[PDB]
């Protein structure tokens, strides 16, 4: 994000996973994510998560960048021809997805989104293998109580 | 890794059904069907192979190709609050768009109807479900360039229509997804003409 | 707790113990090595004639930006255990006749170099024939460890006391010694990078 | 196969000495 | 099943040339190449290996794929007169297209360019030919999506112009054809994003 | 196919093998060892104070002339797959009592030395004790290989961003790392020599 006074200073919100590679340059390793879902034995619904490989569908803001939804859609870019999960909700909540690294070149930038903004996008591209994005299979079922 | 995107699943249509209607999704399996102009209301009818192919992006697999032989799969996935309770009947009857209705699927009891092979499935219990279509045709092997004489009809039924509180305020909705792959694959023969569709 | 895994991937101790060979020379699995390898923080540092001056003095606005190793990964822990090379290189236009013998000393951590003995151990060396200085002061607190950056310190430690005869533009760069890492492990800080005026 | 040969000996130098 | 047929052949371009003639089908390798104005004229430029997946119809079935790694074949067929006889070079240069010119198979005399790996091809003896272009890449494996980045260029050489007879009546022409398939597959990553091109 | 052979000579490799003992004391069999030998490509590069200037700068018309080997061989190859050592002497007239400390630093190819952080590792020497400068840039990369000179490098490997503080004359050598090869093999180039006004 960007703390202002203009001076628009910028500011980050790493982990120990990105607290070391803003320390050396290039990178390869295997990804785990947590997934938590915070629920009663009520809610429930298929929730997919799926992975795509390579660049994203972005928004270059002139000083920030962040993503863009339109292109995610269940029909532009569905979950079928990608690598799936489809966690239920009943009870089996905690997940626990392991991502090897798998990319056209060996390593991979740790710029990330350090001095991006609208134009100098570049890095950030290279710096990112792909992404997961989920997308609920059916709406959040809970009742009203 | 010829075939096997054909063995990976794809999702066809994301369904909601809610309390309180008395439309298409409801109306389960009338006992009689005296008439044709007040016929078994059904849900979503499939015309099976096709609607599978031209989905999933498995067409631009299938092309360069004339003649198959598969048994489809089916993965039916269920997400409803526990305060909802209902019962549904999938089935599937071959060559029911192409035959006299005297014989269909449709123009028939609710007990003929169950009685085609199929499934029941419930809304608490048997939350998810699967199913092996065969291979219905009753030709050397299906084509793929004529996309025209899809071998069968999945039709989709209830028994039970939604059932939840009296108040049933909007919140008393149920929601479906279906998945679809294939089994038992061969593909045999090249050629250049493509379905187009 | 399912946990699953995509891409079927051959063993990764197999690619990259490979695609090291080919992409990196070094193969680097540890990280306390960081510690052992001097990557300055200053580069000016313009010091004062005859005025033995602490490092304290100077290593406090060092903790505080990352410019280095020993201060970004502090933030990930509390405590340490070792002592820290400081070495010295030499800018100041030294193009004159007179003889520098920058000099170093020991000082306990926040001592203020005027209440104090200057003597003991030492070392002298001349930056008109050798422009650095590489002192490498051990660890001779009393405590098992030592939390990162405290105000309870008078005394839990030694220190640098560098002295001069001179008005001198130093160099600076500081690793660690040989024993030197950290205790606990805990989260992360938040950083700042670029800053576009407007 | 030097370094190689030290980081699967977890020999004392890796981990800082 | 999966891959093969990428390795089946494809027809890419039916090229004929013709006596007499002091056009791109001539000029064999100027001795020498002072200017950037007068260059070695080549025959068909192709910028592997998009130009052999567009084509084939095997775009389709790297639809739904991000990486590959493929070492690309070539068959050259010719069927001329006995009454011809001439002698060309094919060769190819990887990132010919994107590396300053100083160095391109461009802009450089015949000795450098035959010196470029490929082969010589009589119209007489080696009436057909085959190559294997390696994965020439430098990354980990090439991508699909993009398909900008062809990391080779397949340039056609002549040696010696065509002869025949002092009438050289238009009879006195030769016909070419060319077909590419790859070798040493690998499909590994799906997706979504498809190159529409 | 026919392949026939003149003179009879006898067995080559006993003529030269003794014709090199009576001649040539070195018996040159390899071609890569020229890529650890440093012969200079320039002799002025005369560079200014207190401007980091990257080298990528100054070679990239280097290997556009072949005044050394590993530009005058790029043209028969294609990739490179390790470190060029560059090493750096002094000629500049430093009669001064100034104290020049020329540092060097790491940066990637085709980084134009402004949207940099100047960390990590470094060199520095003095020529007023040893004019040159002899660094060993590895091979960071994070691909098998590289094209020799291309236009998309925007990281694809490490370069010098060779560092001073005062505006000096040097001479610069460039061979290679221990591990310094090339890719495929290709054809040649065309050659330009002496020129007569008229």
């Amino acid at each position: 994000t960007i703390r202002a006074v203009t001076s628009k200073t910028e500011v980050m919100d790493p982990a120990p996973c990105e607290y070391v590679a803003n320390l050396f340059s290039y990178w390869r390793a295997t990804m785990c994510y947590r997934i938590t879902v915070v629920k009663t034995a009520f809610h429930t619904g298929r929730l997919e998560i799926f992975f795509e490989p390579g660049s994203i569908p972005t928004v270059r803001t002139a000083d920030n960048l962040g993503p863009d939804q339109t292109q995610l859609n269940g029909t532009i870019a569905p979950s079928d021809n990608n690598y799936k999960y489809i966690l239920d909700l009943t009870n089996d909540t905690e997940v626990t997805i392991k991502v090897p690294y798998v990319s056209n070149k060996m390593f991979m930038k740790t710029v990330g989104i350090y001095g991006a903004h609208d134009e100098d996008n570049w890095n950030f591209d290279e710096s990112f293998t792909g992404f997961l994005c989920i997308r609920p299979i059916t709406k959040l079922m809970a009742p009203d109580t | 890794s010829i075939i096997q995107f054909l063995q990976r699943p794809v999702l066809i249509d994301n369904i909601e059904i809610v309390a309180g209607t008395t439309a298409d999704n409801n109306t389960a399996l009338s006992r009689y069907v005296l008439d044709r102009t007040n016929p078994q209301k059904y849900i979503k009818q499939w015309t099976l192979p096709s609607t599978v192919l031209k989905a999933g992006g498995k067409a631009q697999k299938l092309a360069n190709f004339k003649y198959l032989r598969c048994d489809v799969q089916v993965k039916i996935v269920l997400n409803a609050n526990p305060f909802i309770a209902g019962r549904l009947y999938l089935a599937y009857s071959p060559y029911d768009d192409k035959v006299a209705p005297e014989r269909r699927i449709i123009y028939t009891s609710r007990a003929g109807v169950t009685g085609y092979p199929g499934v029941e499935l419930d809304f608490q219990l048997d939350n998810s479900v699967e199913m092996t279509i065969p291979y219905a045709s009753f030709q050397e092997a299906y084509d793929l360039v004529s996309g025209n004489e899809d071998f069968v009809q999945l039709y989709l039924f209830t028994i039970a229509p939604v059932l939840g509180p009296s108040a049933e305020s909007a919140n008393s909705k149920v929601d479906l997804s279906v998945y679809m792959w294939l089994d038992n694959i061969s593909l045999v023969i090249p050629t250049y003409r493509l379905n187009p569709n | 707790e399912n946990t699953i895994s995509f891409f079927d991937s051959g063993d990764p101790e197999r690619m990259n113990n490979e695609a090291l060979m080919r992409g990196c020379g070094e193969q680097i699995v540890n990280l306390r090595p960081l510690l052992r390898t001097f990557r300055t923080i200053n580069d000016n540092w313009s010091l004062a004639a005859n005025t033995k001056t602490p490092i304290t003095d100077l290593t406090n606005t060092a903790d505080a930006e990352g410019r280095d190793y020993m201060s970004y990964l502090s933030f990930l822990y509390r405590f340490y255990r070792g002592g820290r090379r400081y070495k010295f290189f030499n800018t100041t236009p030294l193009k004159q006749s007179q003889t520098c013998y920058v000099r170093s000393f020991l000082i306990p951590r926040n001592y203020t170099a005027d209440e104090i003995n200057t003597d003991g151990p030492s070392h002298i060396t001349y930056p008109v024939i050798n422009p650095v200085h590489e002192v490498e002061v051990p660890f001779y607190s009393q405590y098992r460890k030592i939390p990162i950056a405290s105000t309870s310190d008078k005394g839990y430690d030694s220190s640098l006391m560098y002295y001069t005869n001179v008005g001198t533009q130093q160099i600076v760069a500081r690793a660690g010694n040989d024993d030197f890492t950290f205790g606990w492990m805990i989260g992360t800080p938040q950083l700042q990078g670029i800053t576009k005026e407007v | 196969v030097k370094w190689f040969a030290d980081i699967v000996g977890g020999v004392a130098a890796i981990f800082g000495w």
